[PDB]
């Protein structure tokens, strides 16, 4: 028998879209009030539900939720490309920057691009130039689908970076300089 | 084993029997039931007629063929200065093989098969009552090896040939049903169901007659092996026993596999009669689908379908 | 929540089946367990998917498949024309009595051959390349493309691949959808209009 | 009929076409089908097979797929191979050599049985079956008695052993032809030297053909006598024709066989006699093949300086009309 | 008056027909039991008889008989064509080839023609002048035409006038005369022409 | 045994050649004094010799000797063409003969009494050769002696009478032959 709250959850007007979203790999942070609240409220039960698919519903230490599939996932799996990962780690580096607090967490394609060239070995950066600036718009587009970024318009220009980027941060102990560790990750 | 091709290429083994020559070979094999080059040319003449052609080259052709028959080893020549044509001719093993296939009568009778099986059972018993007893080489050669190789293995091979003729039969009904359904659609159902039923019966019968016998035959074949396996001299009387047991099994097995396969085809045909014909009695849909294919580009369309985004993972 | 929906949902079959349907697979008699499962809780799973603005549809020939409405919370797709062409020939081969011997098993070559037969090879090549007249290098791109269409159709459950390879395959009832523009005896381009209104199809322009 | 069989054959398009490569392939199949124990052959095995045969004729590699399928496809229409759809099988199909297929293949692969002890043994067995059937035939019985103790033994064991004896003969016929070739080439290489070996190959088959004919004559009548006793036990119960027509052919086939046995021998003396004439003609008067050799070269150089033999040529007698 | 044995022969029942055959170029081989046996017993006397026309009754080392007309011969003399020569040679070849022993002496017009093209420039044969079939056939007929003349001359025995099979006789050796004595073609042919055996072309 | 006077005929030096000439179809007339007297001397014994060959040693009433083969002949036979036959019937009647002739006359005398239709079928200068050919043969048959070289300015022999018609009623020569010509 299925718990009373599980049902109540699946019966919530918010479940359907969230469910689709969660299965696509999207991370639900706080700049998405209604949904996030929803998962905080039924985490215990949605946890069980998604387990049935061999997918763990996880709340990260920084607070966002996301499904992490196992090897036996019954949900179609896809995979980000090296450039997508690289971009994510760079988005994390940015979020860590002090400027971020004085920009309402807003950055530009160029800034991202600048920081990208600076830290990632520009030689391996070719593995996948004005094209490489357009291809970074792609990664940044999928990452937006994943809930890492929010666009300040329909275009790309400037975007807002959320706390879900930590999915891309480096293992850090209290006292470890996050930026040094992050670019050490980006670098190795 | 690829030596086979070397050998085959060296001796340049080939068979080339267009419907043209085959009739000849058959006509010949027909009459053969010795042959002089004379009678052999007559035959070719009668076949030449059936194809209403030239007579100017009949002489040269008829001989041209006979040589072909001789190079391809279908025919064996024997110079006989006194026979008409100064030559005599005999169909070869290859010649008789190929011709029987096109003339020998069918043999799908259940009674036939049981009689064969009854006859085999007796010999296989006698060879067991004796090979158990014992004796000199002559005893084991004339009262054990002799009936197992010149009579038993021979009857098995015959049973093996009946099954293959049955495989042929099987294909035929399949081709016939294709033809029947493709031409009379709904009207051919009752006919097709009958051919499906008639064949299943035949198969079921031969196989049931076989299996019912198997166990006993295999039993005596096991007695003959119990005396032969000890002695280190009666080997030849074992590679035979082992050989027949192995062949009796191959026959009982295929008999079974044959029926499994048939049951499958039968199911498939029925499902088809249900899906394709009962749901399109006037046979219109198939015609329309076909027209819709050639005329598709005139006004193209496409089916929709759920396509959830996959789960974008890390790494 | 209805007791039975909770039951359907707690069943060990649901999760993977659910993913399959969401990825567009059509479920026919060949998938014994899943099809039995759907038949059992059809009424309830219907309601469940309705929550996603999607219709759990059981076609007249008996297979199931999701048909997203225009307000769907589950993304919708549309086959390419080469897909439809291949789909239509698949359905064709399925109704061909002259094939019964195959017991439903076919080969890439058989599909491809029957395709060039009934279709306008000329324009068929145009799908592959803008302007190409017989360019043997394009027939190869056509072949690979037809091959990709069969593959996409496998995923949709229209066909099953026979072994470790992709060369041979078996057809399914689900392939009847490709004949929907003609199933209902009408005006081919009248039925199409109807199919579009129902979310079964989308017209392809250019 | 006669020209009616010809329509039937062209009405069913009966034909066989097996160039060296194809035949090798069909043969390659039988070789493996022979060692069959695991079950039937699969489309996988057939191609794996066609693959090796293709490599045997040093040809392209990519076209295999289509040709392998083209090949197997007419092996089927030509009624040499049978196809059965089977999902379980690698390639989703199994193939079986047809009766025709086993025929053609047997000739080439199935080892040849050349033994007089074999024939002797065969005749013995036939003698027994034929005796019992004879006695049992006169000791009358219900219908199951005739169909099982008379007809059947004759039809399924006797008629069978004769057909084998016959086949062995036809086989022995190919050995003779084989010995002729050995003698031909033996002579074509050592000339006067081979005279020894030939006479031995000659002497040996005469002895063989003799032992065989003895055996057939030794049993021929004891056998033929019983077929007669049976042919009489039917004089009574007339309406039992299938047992009469069987005794008839069995008699004819035995006569047919015994006949030929004598004839081949007579034929061999014809060849023997002729081989001795040859030696005594083309070898003795040219002990080292010098003349013959030069005569051949003579045929190539003739045109460099042609010449013509002369011959008497009286003018015919001109007469009035 | 006349030598006793000359008369015994000239009167023998076999003479007129034999005489008529010999004067027509026939070569009397061992296959003609009576005639051959006859020529053997009155060899010398018939030698005397034919000489009187300036013709040598001749017996070859192979045992056959034929007339060899001298220059001043009372009985006209002829020479085989080049094709004839060629056929005759192939015949002699086939006669000494062990590869045919299964034939037991009986050959085919087909086995002949093939053997010919097998051992001779098909090109030069056609010299009697390109490769046209209207020329190709003309060869096969001429070959047959030559084969029939040698039949009349005694080199071959047809196995039925209609038949296309035939037996070869020892007489074909005359076709190898230019090789009996090891040498040079121009030399041997010099002796064959001097002896009345052969002529130039 | 063998008639003594037969060997005497056989041994005579003249035989070999005569024998070859007779067997050729050559007629032996008076011109050949030595031979013709030989065929007179032994006519009967040689009559026997050639009989062994199923050939008869006839002597035309005009006195000329020739060998006529029977159906059963042992000596190879050849039959002159109908053209050669028509040229022999003419050479007869042309034999006003106390004059040697010319191919001209023979050609004229031919186109004359010879049907202007049938005479054209023997050649179905078109006939000016088949005539110099026929005559070439008839000369070898002993019915025309070439006086010159190879030219066609011959001289007829009585042997030609073998082409003469049958003067039985007792009428005239030339027209009896002339008639047959037509």
């Amino acid at each position: 028998v299925m718990p009373v709250k599980l049902a109540q959850a699946l019966a919530n007007p918010l479940f359907p879209a969230l469910d689709s979203a969660l299965r696509s790999g999207r991370h639900i942070g706080l700049d998405e009030l209604d949904n996030h609240a929803f998962l905080m409220d039924f985490q215990e039960y949605l946890e069980e539900f998604y387990a049935r698919y061999n997918v763990e519903l996880i709340r990260a230490p920084e607070g966002f939720f996301y499904l992490r599939p196992r090897s036996t996932t019954l949900i179609p799996r896809s995979v980000l490309s090296e450039l997508d990962m690289m971009v994510g780690k760079i988005l994390c580096y940015l979020y860590l920057s002090p400027e971020r607090l004085a920009n309402e967490g807003i950055f530009t394609q160029q800034e991202l691009y600048d920081e990208l060239l600076t830290l990632a070995d520009e030689a391996k950066l070719l593995k996948l130039r004005q094209k490489l600036q357009e291809k970074v718009r792609s990664s940044l587009n999928r990452l937006r689908r994943l809930g890492m970024v929010w666009f300040m318009g329909h275009d790309s220009s400037k975007f807002r970076i959320t706390e879900s980027v930590f999915r891309f941060g480096a293992d850090v102990r209290a006292g470890d300089d996050p930026r040094e560790a992050q670019r050490r990750l980006i670098r190795d | 084993v690829p030596e086979l091709v070397a050998w085959a290429r060296k001796n340049d083994f080939s068979i080339s029997l267009p419907v043209d020559r085959l009739s000849f070979l058959l006509a010949v094999a027909t009459l053969n039931g010795e042959m002089s080059e004379g009678e052999l040319v007559d035959a070719f003449r009668h076949v030449s007629d059936a194809f209403e052609q030239t007579s100017e080259t009949i002489g040269v052709r008829a001989n041209n063929a006979i040589n072909d028959m001789v190079r391809q080893r279908l025919l064996n020549r024997f110079t006989s200065e006194q026979a008409e044509g100064n030559a005599i001719y005999r169909l070869t093993p290859l010649g008789i093989g190929i011709t029987d296939y096109y003339i020998r009568q069918r043999e799908f009778s259940t009674l036939r098969l049981s009689m064969q099986l009854s006859i085999v059972a007796g010999e296989l018993k006698r060879a067991a009552d004796a090979a158990e007893e014992g004796g000199d080489e002559f005893h084991w050669h004339r009262n054990v090896y002799a009936p197992l190789k010149y009579s038993v293995a021979e009857i098995f091979d015959s049973i093996d040939l009946t099954q293959r003729l049955m495989d042929e039969q099987q294909q035929q009904v399949k081709d016939d049903i294709a033809q029947l359904l493709n031409k009379d659609w709904r009207a051919a159902i009752s006919s097709c169901e009958l051919l499906l039923s008639e064949t299943s019966g035949t198969l079921r019968e031969l196989q049931d007659t076989l299996e019912a016998a198997g166990d006993k035959l295999q039993a005596n074949l096991l007695r003959i092996q119990d005396a032969t396996m000890t002695h280190d001299d009666l080997h030849f009387v074992d590679r035979l026993v082992f050989d027949l047991q192995s062949k009796l099994d191959r026959i009982i097995s295929w008999g079974q596999q044959s029926i499994d396969l048939w049951i499958g085809y039968d199911r498939h045909v029925h499902k088809f009669i249900r899906t394709a014909i009962d749901m399109d009695k006037n046979r219109v849909f198939a015609q329309r689908l076909r027209q819709s294919v050639q005329t598709y580009f005139d006004e193209p369309w496409a089916l929709t379908y759920a396509n959830a985004d996959r789960l974008l993972d890390m790494r």
